[PDB]
């Protein structure tokens, strides 16, 4: 060592300087961060201060006068070349910005921002598969563990197991962050935790043989994500859905399976395309990626352009291909103990979807209605349903629209035929997807290790195009409620956790408001939707879904922009609602349409059916999505309830968006805020103008008052006491005791510099810097007891282990010492069995 | 330290006795591994391999004719090292206020200083208490078991 | 200790009872601190009465091995030297057990204080599971089968003709005779044919 | 199945033995049927008749080289596991299909049609199925619980 | 699945047959029995 962590994983840093107490009469103040006009922080000098009031020049090239508490502080070495940004207490964008800049130059993508962290998330993928890798993360330091996210988890899970009770690692973010490539780390440490028995030769070798639920939990999100996941190009690999995921962990920290629901999936990413959005990744890795097997039997193409919901390549991200990234997900089918069968009946399904697109006014007749004198096309959609090609060109063309509850129809030209083509996918895709994840889950239920979890919440994806669907709408309803989560967690259940523990703090609440109109109960969010509970009916209006938004989301939501209706006929109407993100220029209409469905319940839901009844399981046990209680009326399904509903999946999501939500809302806070950091996703470009912006929606400053004691890493003060081991006595503790000013004495007995430390009986709470690198250096000094006791640790497994040579020898011995003489030694003079002899 | 003395060859005969189990005074290449470390030369795994010995599978049969001048050079730089030693150490780490270690944490301060613990020995430290709440051993009762070495001979 | 050594500690280790003529040396060398001694020899006292039997006859059957005269007081090695051939069945080595079991001549004057030295004698009472358990790598009782295995296959050697012998005069408990009926043979379980 | 396999013959052979208490050979009326049960060949009171076999006690008994063409007829012919008309023979009170009848005519109409069997196998069909109190209780899986059976193969 | 019941019994059949012969048998080839009661010596 020579106090830098030794790289194998990548991104570890090599530093400069120590963040121990020579940084600290560095602060400020001769140059400051002014705020462009054109987005952005940049840096600036004051020319003349006038009291009060300052000339700060920027190099926008204007000279401008501003207020005291606006101007930054230039931020001091404690962020160049540290593994530090923990100790962040500096307010407002641009402290955070110059930051992260000096954290990608510092061979670093994810920093603590205190305890609620920054993450700016490229995706890159450091090799998990080492048997160097399941001693890293099977705790280490805090540089040989990086301030990556695999930080978190450690003091997570050191954190649960010394004070006995739950936390969660809550993610937020926006469009522009993929919340599930970010997690994926949170699971490889905890997955890379495990060790494996002895080999009974002394071979060290061995592990990466354990174990299936580490390797379940994994999986789970390449099955998650190839679905649910299509992308965007300011935001490649974007899950636009919402997943929960309960991760569960063991008394080593070993994972146990993980509970993971869905909450919604889109029905508009795939029924048209707006401009440079890519359809759902699944599509195009079964297409490039496929074998020939496939290839022949689903009648695919690698070439685009010959579909109209499938157009868009590749997009330029680090470490996603779309062909290798099928034979990943087909194993993590494999994996989880799924069928054999259901994988390709599934991808039957899956894969007219991509058929389906480039189809549109089909009025040209066969029989004297509106088909269609396309073939081919057609056909690879009709054999993988079993339909025949008349099934599919006669239904495609117009709905069956309840009009009062009987059935009628509208003329349609070539762009509204064309969007019912595009309804018939997007019914499969929802329902398949649906079923799919929740059978899935039930093997996901075995734990038989310690009943402890942290719970992840990703609901992401958000889009800013002129269309949006509604589907998106109501995913961005709970966008809402996670900036409440972060609101009651940086506030209240930060310092209501400092004050149980006693740690030193000023309990101190600022206001601030991002939304407090939504309530995370089922009954207000279910007076909504007039577009629901009326679309199915032409009894809909889009006048009073304006009114009824107006009351129940915006009273105390202030990033709200308002309706501003355009009163002849159906709504082309714009709103905006509080978010991180941006303005979204709305389109009202065609939510109408799709609710009262394209291409209705009954259509997809003879396809469900089957003529061996194992069709049925793989969609359906009986009652809705595939066999029909019949008659008009009702919402949602499927068909419970009741019949041709004309779905409404997204009511049946009030009532369990309550039952995910509370829970969640109790949970002791583990954050990490991510944020845009550049569009092209790519290490080394940062972007200021997009961070400035996702941050004054994310309240930076508030976010730094009380997170200016923020503590990201928690673990148990024997553990670090011993660390250091400590040999020197007069006074000092062995005790487990307080940290408070304690800390300075364990470290100070026999060498050592401090500048971290905080308050613990329990939970011992540390910062990043100090700790780490000097921690390595005690592998260097610590010699002699140390390293005997390591030494007879081999001695102890060797003489266990072996099998044979352990404690045999003493019983062989003494079992020898009677067979020498076994035929004098099982009697004595007087025989005495009379009782029960085989002869005798 | 100490030089060629009646008091070693004992201890090296002891240890090897039990080493074996054939009753043909025959112990494998490994065994010189443990053997030279029960003895209190503080081997280095190096210093096992430079005696051809191995940390694998055994490949040849040796007699303490062969052991002993290999031994008679160990015992050159040695520290017998002292019990009380590691008790003072191992109280440093408290969970109770009395000596008392959680099973990871006592694994992992060792993985990570050192010559730096194997996949192996980590479940060896961890084997007592697996798999259950983890899990709480006992200063004096771990260093003990351990030296006294889990019955060199018994009289029960 | 080497090849060699383990065949000189069988005749120099000899830790009483195991200081005794053998099959071809006595028992396998125990290690160099004298724990093991105590598995070697156990010794109890309690004295049981003359006379009150009728299986009593017993001390008859003995008698000509430990008693050439009509009213015994013979020679005081000789219940340490033929007793062990065929008395108690065949195979010397009985020497320590035989000292330990008779405190000076034998006769039925004296069979008060042999009948009783039978529970003080060698691996007698103080009954202890550990013993023979640990072989087999403490799983279940460590029993008279697993034995006769070891003798063919591991340890020192010795007389093949005392085990298949031993295995066939079994009372037979089902589970064979357990390390606490090893020990506690005096009190139920004993042999069959020839002897004593 | 839909043929006589060589191992439904190397099954008869052994369970020939049973069926004269003796341990002989001479195949019991009742027994006949037990034994085309235990081969996968299930046919109704009607279709043994056709096959011209037995499965109830006072019918024509056989010996195992007459049973072969009984055996081979229903192999022809359907029940040896073919669907058609058992979850296909099922629900007319309903015109609607949710894969559900009424619980009320989904005990009683085995009772007043079919060849009428037990009130407890009445009650079976209706336990392997769902229960909600809109009055939908599935038809359908009591039959592939069938198809799942004790041996889906050749009963031992 | 009760001709499971019946299937050990196709072994169990050829014990008793044997045995029928052997109450016979044991009736002209006595003192092949003598079990604990109030008789023995």
């Amino acid at each position: 060592m020579a106090e830098d962590p030794d790289p194998t994983e990548y991104l570890y840093i090599s530093m400069e300087q120590k963040r121990k107490d020579q940084t600290k009469p560095y602060d400020g103040k001769k140059m400051v961060w002014v705020a462009d006009e054109k987005e952005g922080y940049l840096l600036g000098l004051i020319k003349s201060t006038q009291g009060d009031i300052c000339t700060v020049d920027i190099e926008g090239q204007e000279s401008r006068q501003v207020k005291k508490d606006l101007l930054q502080q230039v931020n001091p070495p404690k962020y160049e070349k540290c593994e530090d940004m923990s100790n962040l207490t500096y307010l407002n964008d641009a402290s955070v910005l110059h930051n992260l800049k000096q954290r990608y130059y510092a061979n670093l993508i994810y920093t603590y921002s205190g305890l609620f962290c920054v993450a700016i998330n490229p995706y890159k993928r450091f090799p998990i598969y080492t048997n160097r890798t399941v001693q890293i993360y099977k705790g280490r330091r805090r540089t040989e563990v990086p301030p990556h996210l695999f930080a978190i988890s450690d003091g997570a899970y050191s954190a649960m197991l010394a004070n006995r009770e739950n936390q969660s690692m809550l993610i937020t973010g926006e469009s522009g962050a993929g919340k599930t490539e970010n997690t994926k780390k949170v699971i490889a440490y905890y997955a890379n935790v495990g060790a494996a028995t002895p080999k009974p030769g002394k071979e060290a070798p061995t592990k990466e043989k354990k174990a299936t639920l580490e390797d379940q939990v994994v999986q789970t999100n390449p099955v998650l994500e190839a679905f649910g996941n299509a992308k965007t190009v300011r935001n490649d690999n974007s899950s636009r859905f919402g997943k929960f995921i309960r991760i569960h962990f063991g008394p080593m920290g070993k994972l146990a399976g993980a509970d993971i629901e869905t909450y919604l999936l889109e029905k508009a990413r795939v029924i048209s395309q707006q401009t440079l959005e890519r359809s759902y990744h699944i599509f195009y890795q079964l297409m490039s990626g496929g074998i020939e097997n496939l290839k022949a039997d689903l009648l695919l193409s690698d070439d685009i352009y010959d579909y109209h919901f499938v157009s868009q390549g590749k997009i330029e991200i680090p470490g996603v291909d779309d062909a290798e990234e099928l034979r990943l997900t087909d194993t993590a089918f494999d994996i989880l103990g799924f069928s054999h069968e259901y994988k390709t009946d599934v991808y039957k399904i899956t894969a007219s979807c991509m058929h389906l697109g480039e189809m549109k006014f089909k009025q040209r007749p066969r029989e004297e209605q509106a088909e269609a004198d396309g073939t081919e096309e057609g056909e690879r959609v009709a054999h993988l349903l079993g339909v025949n090609a008349a099934d599919l060109y006669k239904n495609l063309v117009k709905p069956k629209i309840k009009v009062g509850n009987e059935m009628v129809t509208q003329g349609r030209n070539a762009t509204q035929v064309s969007y019912s083509v595009g309804g018939l996918a997007k019914a499969m895709f929802d329902r398949t997807f649906k079923w799919l994840v929740k059978r899935l889950n039930e093997t996901l239920d075995t734990k038989q290790k310690r009943q402890y979890f942290i719970g992840v919440l990703d609901i992401a994806g958000f889009e800013i195009f002129d269309y949006n669907g509604f589907e998106q709408l109501c995913i961005n309803f709970t966008n809402e409620k996670l900036q409440q989560f972060f609101n009651h967690h940086m506030f209240v259940l930060e310092q209501e956790e400092y004050k149980r523990e006693g740690i030193d703090w000023v309990f101190i609440d600022f206001g601030l408001d991002l939304a407090a109109c939504i309530e995370l109960i089922e009954k207000p969010m279910g007076i909504l939707s007039i577009l629901e509970e009326e679309s199915m009916f032409p009894k809909a209006t889009d006048k009073s879904f304006q009114d009824k938004l107006n009351a129940n989301h915006l009273g105390k939501s202030p990033n709200f922009v308002k309706p501003k209706p355009p009163k002849p006929g159906q709504q082309e109407a714009h709103f905006s609602i509080a978010h991180y993100a941006g303005t979204v220029p709305y389109n009202i209409t065609g939510w109408l349409e799709k609710n009262k469905d394209p291409v209705n319940d009954t259509v997809v839901d003879q396809f469900k059916k089957g003529s061996n009844k194992l069709v049925q399981e793989i969609f359906e046990d009986h009652p809705g999505l595939g066999a029909e209680e019949k008659g008009g009326g009702g919402k949602g399904g499927g068909g419970r309830k009741k019949g041709a509903s004309f779905q409404t999946v997204s009511a049946l999501y009030r009532e369990q968006l309550n039952r995910l939500m509370a829970s969640l809302h109790s949970t002791q806070p583990h954050f990490v805020r991510c944020i845009i950091p550049n569009e092209l996703k790519q290490p080394g470009v940062i972007d200021s103008g997009l961070v400035m912006h996702q941050l004054t929606c994310n309240g930076v400053l508030e976010g730094i008052r009380i997170c200016r004691k923020g503590f990201p890493n928690r673990m148990v003060y024997p553990d670090f006491k011993q660390r250091y081991t400590i040999l020197a006595a007069s006074a000092v503790p062995k005790g487990f005791v307080d940290a408070k000013k304690v800390t300075e004495a364990v470290l100070g007995a026999i060498q050592l510099d401090a500048n971290d430390y905080r308050l613990g009986n329990t939970k011992v709470f540390f910062r990043a810097g100090v700790l780490g690198r000097l921690e390595e250096m005690r592998d260097d000094r610590l010699g002699k007891i140390v390293t005997w006791l390591q030494a007879w640790i081999r001695w102890y497994l060797s003489k266990k282990e072996f099998k044979k040579l352990q404690e045999q020898r003493v019983a062989l011995l003494v079992i020898q010492r009677n067979l020498r003489k076994f035929l004098t030694l099982r009697n004595w003079l007087w025989y005495k069995l009379y009782i029960k002899v085989k002869p005798l | 330290m100490a030089d060629l003395k009646a008091a070693e060859v004992e201890k090296a005969r002891e240890h090897f006795e039990i080493y074996d189990w054939e009753g043909e005074g025959k112990i494998d290449a490994r065994d010189l591994g443990d053997l030279l470390r029960s003895l209190d030369c503080k081997p280095t795994l190096a210093m096992v391999k430079k005696n051809g010995g191995s940390d694998k599978r055994g490949e040849k049969k040796l007699t303490l004719e062969e052991f002993l001048p290999i031994f008679s050079q160990i015992k050159k730089e040695k520290e017998v090292g002292t019990l009380e030693d590691f008790m003072e150490g191992l109280k440093v780490y408290d969970k109770a206020e009395n000596g008392t270690m959680l099973a990871a944490e006592l694994a992992h301060v060792l993985l990570s200083l050192g010559e730096r613990l194997t996949d192996i020995e980590c479940e060896e430290i961890m084997r007592v208490c697996d798999e259950d709440d983890d899990g709480f051993l006992k200063y004096e009762p771990f260093v003990k078991t351990i030296i006294a070495g889990p019955f060199p001979d018994e009289g029960k | 200790m080497g090849d060699e050594e383990k065949k000189e500690k069988k005749k120099k280790s000899k830790k009483k009872s195991e200081e005794e003529g053998g099959d071809a040396a006595p028992a396998p060398p125990p290690p160099k601190p004298p724990s093991q001694k105590r598995r070697a020899q156990r010794s109890g006292s309690n004295v049981f009465a003359m006379f009150t039997q009728h299986q009593v006859q017993e001390f008859k059957e003995a008698f000509q091995l430990i008693d050439q005269d009509k009213d015994g007081f013979i020679s005081k090695n000789d219940i340490r030297a033929t007793f062990d051939s065929l008395g108690r069945l065949c195979t010397e080595q009985e020497l320590d057990s035989m000292v330990a079991e008779a405190p000076g001549p034998i006769n039925f004057t004296m069979f008060l204080t042999i009948f009783g030295d039978r529970i003080a004698g060698t691996d007698e009472e103080d009954v202890i599971v550990n013993a023979f358990n640990l072989f087999d790598e403490g799983e279940g009782k460590c029993k008279e089968e697993t034995l006769k295995r070891s003798l063919t296959t591991w340890g020192e050697k010795f007389s093949q003709d005392e085990v298949e012998e031993a295995l066939s005069e079994a009372p037979i408990d089902g589970n064979g005779l357990i390390d606490i009926k090893k020990f506690a043979q005096i009190l139920t379980k004993g042999a069959e044919e020839e002897g004593a």
